[PDB]
């Protein structure tokens, strides 16, 4: 088992920031009014954008064949964010109905999937770094 | 970054 | 990846 040095690994750092943001959304979805919904989702969105940008900076230096899989995980993150947004809307619309719990529950699930798929990106990026490491 | 930013916008509305 | 794996575990316990 061989871990990577993450001292200046900005992708690693951004994934962590993103996960911390989902954990926050997770722990405070209870003490939040229908207005606080957009706040926590936005925070997740902003840290996602930062993560994806750091990956884009990286992409040109790793071999061209890793770009397929990695762009694949990036698109999966968009789809996950779009889903978190749909579930935010449903929660705002069912704010005073009896489907409020089910909506916020689906919000936690969607953000959860986003965090896990951010990890999937990191593994695809680590795998590309390490493949290329023994290329030449 | 394109689709992502479109989402970050729809989120501003 | 030690610090992240611990965050990923906390994420599991949130569930």
């Amino acid at each position: 088992m061989a871990n990577l040095d993450r001292t200046d690994d900005l992708v690693y750092l951004n994934v962590m920031e993103l996960v911390r943001a989902v954990l926050e959304l997770k722990n405070e979805l209870s003490q939040l009014p229908p207005e606080g919904y957009v706040v926590v989702v936005k925070n997740v969105g902003l840290t996602l954008r930062k993560l994806i940008g750091s990956v884009d900076d990286l992409l040109p230096s790793l071999p061209s064949s890793s770009r397929t899989e990695i762009e694949g995980t990036q698109k999966l993150l968009n789809k996950d964010l779009a889903e978190l947004i749909n579930k935010m809307r449903l929660a705002q619309q069912n704010a005073v109905t009896s489907l409020s719990e089910e909506a916020k529950r689906q919000m936690l699930t969607a953000s959860h999937t986003l965090a896990v798929d951010a990890k999937n990106l990191l593994d695809a990026v680590d795998q590309a770094k390490v493949l290329a490491n023994l290329a030449h | 970054m394109e689709e992502l930013d479109a989402l970050l916008e729809e989120l501003e509305r």
